DNA sequence: ACTCTATGATTTACGACGCT
DNA sequence: TAGCGTCGTAAATCATAGAG
């Protein structure tokens, strides 16, 4: 039958999930701090120094702005 | 005292599987549509989002499983 | 109590659409 | 077009409720 037929699906090329260690994480929390939006030239350093590529810090910093969003929503009831 | 998580009560949960499965060739419901839900459940928007999004996966990985559940619903 | 595992929540990675 | 923004979600992973 397959019901999920028109669902929605990871294209089969999709990079695989790769979780961050602590202290990516920890880092770029920090890069946040210092500014919610990134600029080519900061993003392209943060990316260097963790051995990340600027497309996952562009997502992250991203994400992360959806998570912020998400918290606030959680808080003005 | 931080609030924990908890497993949603069977009133929640037969709420849930009632719309998922009676929308099962495409359930995924609208923000106003989440928010009904969540009122009948007790629960949050995100909730009911995340509730979607865990029910969607979990059937997909495995219908066997699930059936039965999708037979009494 | 003390494992296990079920389940609600969170984290990566994108597609689709916005705008400049 | 290039390129970054948000929104919603997929799929993997986390955290720990809760069930033996």
């Amino acid at each position: 039958n397959n019901p999920a037929a028109n669902w929605l699906h990871a294209r089969s090329t999709r990079k695989k999930r790769c979780p961050y260690t602590k202290h990516q994480t920890l880092e770029l929390e920090k890069e946040f701090l210092f500014n919610m939006y990134l600029t080519r030239d900061r993003r392209y350093e943060v990316a260097r120094l963790l051995n990340l590529t600027e497309r996952q810090v562009k997502i992250w910093f991203q994400n992360r702005r959806m998570k912020m969003k998400k918290i606030n929503k959680d808080r003005a009831k | 005292a931080r609030r924990k998580r908890r497993n949603f009560n069977k009133q929640a949960t037969e709420i849930l599987n009632e719309y998922f499965y009676s929308h099962l060739s495409n359930p995924y419901p609208s923000e106003e549509a989440k928010e009904e839900l969540a009122k009948k459940c007790g629960i949050t928007v995100s909730q009911v989002s995340n509730w979607f999004g865990n029910k969607r996966i979990r059937y997909k990985k495995n219908i066997g499983k699930f059936q039965e559940e999708a037979n009494i619903y």
